């Protein structure tokens, strides 16, 4: 029942319980790294697109939580080019009660309803702040997320 | 004058009686809150001399040394009433130790005072064998090995043969309290039948407790209002201080290892009654001695024949190849620990290379090859607070420890040579020292509360994941749902209990799990480093010396070492992106203000931006999110010069508006950062 078997119960909790749409998994034998296929709301401007995370547990894996970085590059004001994601939960709402299951939902909802309050890029904050959501979405969507 | 005089009475009976509830916090809050009122009236406080002759002290006293509660809960009922007279409340103490004060200034005998006549004054002493007879003016400083090559008795008592000549006979005249001024007029007849360091002058007398009269009730008062974790606004009573500084300006009692024992006792028990400029001179006094006070003292008064015939330190080449530089310096510093003599490094002169030496070695034992300190668990240096991990009880950890070790003498070695280091060790690191070496107290704090804000200043996350455990130590499924293993966080090699690697944690066993991660973490986990530690150091000198400080003030002696704020490495180590260039004219304004700032104005800028008082070792460069100022926009209608910068820092961010000019941006930023307070 240790951190490795911590990563063990998550890895059967989503086995026997597949999200209905933003999937993920470990990646080969190794337990530590893993990978997000999270999808896009099909009503929100992100709609239609696959994304992948590569995750990177840390050593205490239910103590500190996890370190979490997009590879599909996407246009958004509180995701970095390099993944680095601005939210709460992995900063200072974090609690070893939270499951990699809450965190993926947390990105889910973060991609529907952004956080201009608390941008990472400040120039897409300032452009949302109609056609805004266009020419932020749309086009990376289409030649990155398809 | 009735009222405030007989219901003080009532009140020292009130404490006095064990009738009153003094158990939970609750009831000591209350019992706080009583005593405020009584002692504070509406008119003015009660004077000094009033508090002790009513007894109030020791009913207070008594109370708070005898009752069976925490010293957490006991800290923090205080606290919750007292915060906002802590100075209120000290001035009343100290007025009431000056007033009961009686120590005595144990000097030479007047003669001039502790002037700079006070060097070279010497003594008539009158050598006879009882078992052969010769009078030799005899210097106050010359000792029993340095002066007789044969045991020593005066006035039918021992005399250790590693003692000074004042060092006995001062004693003697002193304890049977013979006239103080006798001992320029009587002619003093004695009876009788590797660099050696002479820092005897303490190690025979650790133990010289003397008592405080009517004091100790105001002295217990003192040390627990200090220990409630308070500031230091107030502590320093004005008297002692003064009268300590005036017993350690007089030279020649000090020089022969004749400290009155008041001034020891309080310096190691008291510490907080001092300023620290007097405490280190005490240290320096009292630690190396003889060789280094000669020109400690020498120093002080260019500002002598005698002085410069006996006080000259020889020194001894520290030679050592640039490649091997950490092992050969560990080595060396191994072999020759604990030497007298002032040793300089040179490289493979002067304070140059040794200064090299003494930072670079510094920065060394913060790397991760190591594995000596814990580490982020995710560039060898090591960036955040300095601290150490648990050990592999299977593993061999025989090269941690001995480097442990060497890391004590290190320190050590540098403490007594006045040198800079570039350690950011926590104070919990020292924290833990302390507790350790003194006596009748556990290494790990028995209030768990204490525990969790401990690791609190070392691992952030840590304490408050463990927080949250406590906190739901009570609800069994969130137990289960957490599903861990009795073993220590950040490595699941080591377990808490033997037998408990596959050992669920739920509520019946979640305080064993908790108590076990704290012993883990800062008690038996990491004990053999601190005692190898402390054995290092104290191959030296004795680290109970080291007391008299404390654990947020001796850091910085240790984290002393001149930053780099130049304009080169300021701009290759700034970022200036969405809205900003690099060679923008706002960003080199901001570099001209920043790079000609003061001591105290870089920490609290510091502060203001990351948290830290002082940026990690290695400069700005090694700010890994690599400092980076962004054009804060200028939105809502107004323009930016009314805008006060916020820093809403992620990694290394700084939301800086355009000002239309240089001198509003200062002003802005002078006036954020001190609200940043």
């Amino acid at each position: 029942m240790s951190s490795s078997k911590r990563i063990a119960k998550e890895l059967s909790d989503l086995e026997r319980d597949p999200p209905t749409s933003s999937s993920a998994g470990p990646v080969g034998d190794d337990l530590y790294h893993w990978q997000a296929s999270i999808m896009g709301p099909a009503d929100s401007p992100y709609a239609g697109g696959v994304f992948f995370l590569s995750i990177h547990f840390p050593t205490d894996y239910p103590f500190k939580p996890p370190k979490i970085s997009f590879t599909t590059k996407i246009y958004h004001p509180n995701i970095n080019a390099n993944g680095n994601i601005c939210l709460d939960i992995l900063k200072d709402q974090w609690s070893p009660a939270l499951t990699l299951s809450k965190v993926l939902l947390s990105i889910s909802s973060l991609l529907t309803d952004a956080n201009p309050d608390d941008p990472l890029v400040p120039e897409i904050a300032h452009i949302y702040k109609r056609p805004k959501y266009e020419a932020t979405a749309r086009e990376w969507t289409k030649k990155y997320a398809v | 004058i009735t009222e405030e005089l007989h219901q003080i009475e009532g009140v020292v009976s009130i404490l006095e009686n064990p009738s009153t509830p003094d158990k939970t916090e609750e009831d000591w809050k209350g019992i706080w809150s009583v005593l405020k009122k009584c002692i504070f009236h509406e008119d003015f406080d009660v004077s000094g001399f009033e508090f002790t002759s009513t007894g109030l002290a020791s009913s207070i006293t008594k109370r708070i040394t005898s009752s069976t509660v925490s010293h957490f809960i006991l800290a923090k009922s205080f606290l919750e009433v007292f915060e906002d007279c802590i100075d209120r409340f000290l001035e009343i103490l100290q007025s009431a130790l000056t007033r009961l004060e009686n120590f005595s200034i144990v000097d030479c005998g007047l003669h001039d005072g502790g002037g700079v006549s006070s060097l070279a004054k010497e003594i008539k002493i009158k050598l006879v064998y009882d078992g052969s007879s010769t009078i030799v003016s005899v210097h106050c400083i010359a000792s029993f090995t340095s002066l007789n090559e044969f045991d020593f008795f005066y006035d039918n008592e021992k005399v250790d043969m590693e003692s000074t000549v004042f060092g006995v006979i001062f004693n003697t005249f002193v304890r049977r309290n013979r006239d103080l001024k006798t001992l320029w007029d009587d002619t003093h007849t004695i009876k009788f039948c590797e660099g050696k360091k002479l820092r005897d002058f303490y190690k025979k007398r650790e133990f010289a407790q003397v008592d405080t009269g009517s004091s100790a009730d105001i002295l217990t008062l003192l040390d627990f209002l200090h220990s409630c974790g308070v500031k230091s606004d107030s502590f320093i009573n004005s008297k002692l201080s003064a009268k300590l500084a005036r017993q350690l300006d007089e030279p020649l009692v000090v020089a022969s290892g004749a400290l009155p024992d008041w001034s020891l006792f309080l310096t190691r028990r008291f510490p907080f009654l001092f300023p620290f400029d007097t405490r280190m001179l005490f240290l320096q006094c009292t630690s190396f001695g003889y060789g280094r006070l000669i020109q400690l003292w020498k120093n002080k008064s260019k500002g002598d024949e005698a002085l410069q015939q006996l006080g000259r330190i020889t020194r001894r080449k520290l030679r050592i190849s640039r490649k091997t530089i950490f092992a050969t310096g560990l080595k060396i510093l191994s072999k020759y620990g604990s030497s007298p003599d002032v040793l300089e490094i040179e490289y493979q002169t002067g304070l140059g290379p040794t200064l090299e030496f003494y930072s670079v070695v510094s920065k060394y034992f913060a790397r991760k090859s190591l594995n000596m300190w814990r580490c982020n668990s995710y560039d060898d240096y090591i960036t955040t607070l300095l601290f150490p991990e648990p050990l592999n009880p299977f593993s061999n950890n025989e090269k941690v420890i001995e480097l442990f070790g060497y890391l004590g003498t290190f320190v050590a070695r540098s403490l007594l040579d006045n040198r800079i280091l570039d350690f950011r060790f926590s104070k919990v690191f020292f924290e833990l020292l302390h507790r350790m070496s003194t006596p009748n107290v556990t290494t790990v704090p028995s209030d768990v509360e204490t525990c969790l804000l401990m690791i609190e200043l070392v691992d952030p996350l840590l304490a408050k994941s463990l927080k949250y455990i406590v906190a739901n130590k009570d609800d069994n499924m969130t137990l289960e749902s957490l599903s861990l293993t009795f073993t220590v966080p950040g490595n699941d090699d080591i377990e808490l209990i033997p037998g408990g690697c596959n050992k669920s944690l739920n509520s019946s066993n979640v305080e064993e799990y908790i108590h076990g991660v704290i012993d883990q973490i800062l008690g038996k986990g990491i004990e053999k480093q601190l005692k190898a530690f402390i054995e290092g150091f104290s191959k030296v000198f004795s680290y109970e010396r080291m007391l008299i400080l404390f654990p947020d003030e001796l850091v910085d002696i240790f984290g002393r070492v001149e930053e780099d704020w130049s304009m080169a490495t300021l701009y290759t180590n700034l970022n200036a992106e969405h809205g900003y260039t690099m060679d923008s004219s706002i960003i080199h304004d901001f570099i001209s203000i920043i790079s000609a700032f003061g001591k105290h104005e870089r920490r609290l800028f510091l502060q203001f931006l990351t948290g830290s008082p002082k940026l990690p070792i290695g400069g700005f460069k090694s700010l890994n999110p690599k400092f980076t100022v962004v054009l804060k926009h200028a939105e809502d209608g107004l323009t930016a010069d009314e805008y006060l910068p916020s820093v809403m820092t992620c990694a290394n961010y700084l939301k800086l508006p355009k000002y239309t000019s240089k001198d509003i941006m200062r002003s802005r930023l002078c006036q954020a950062i001190e609200e940043g307070a």
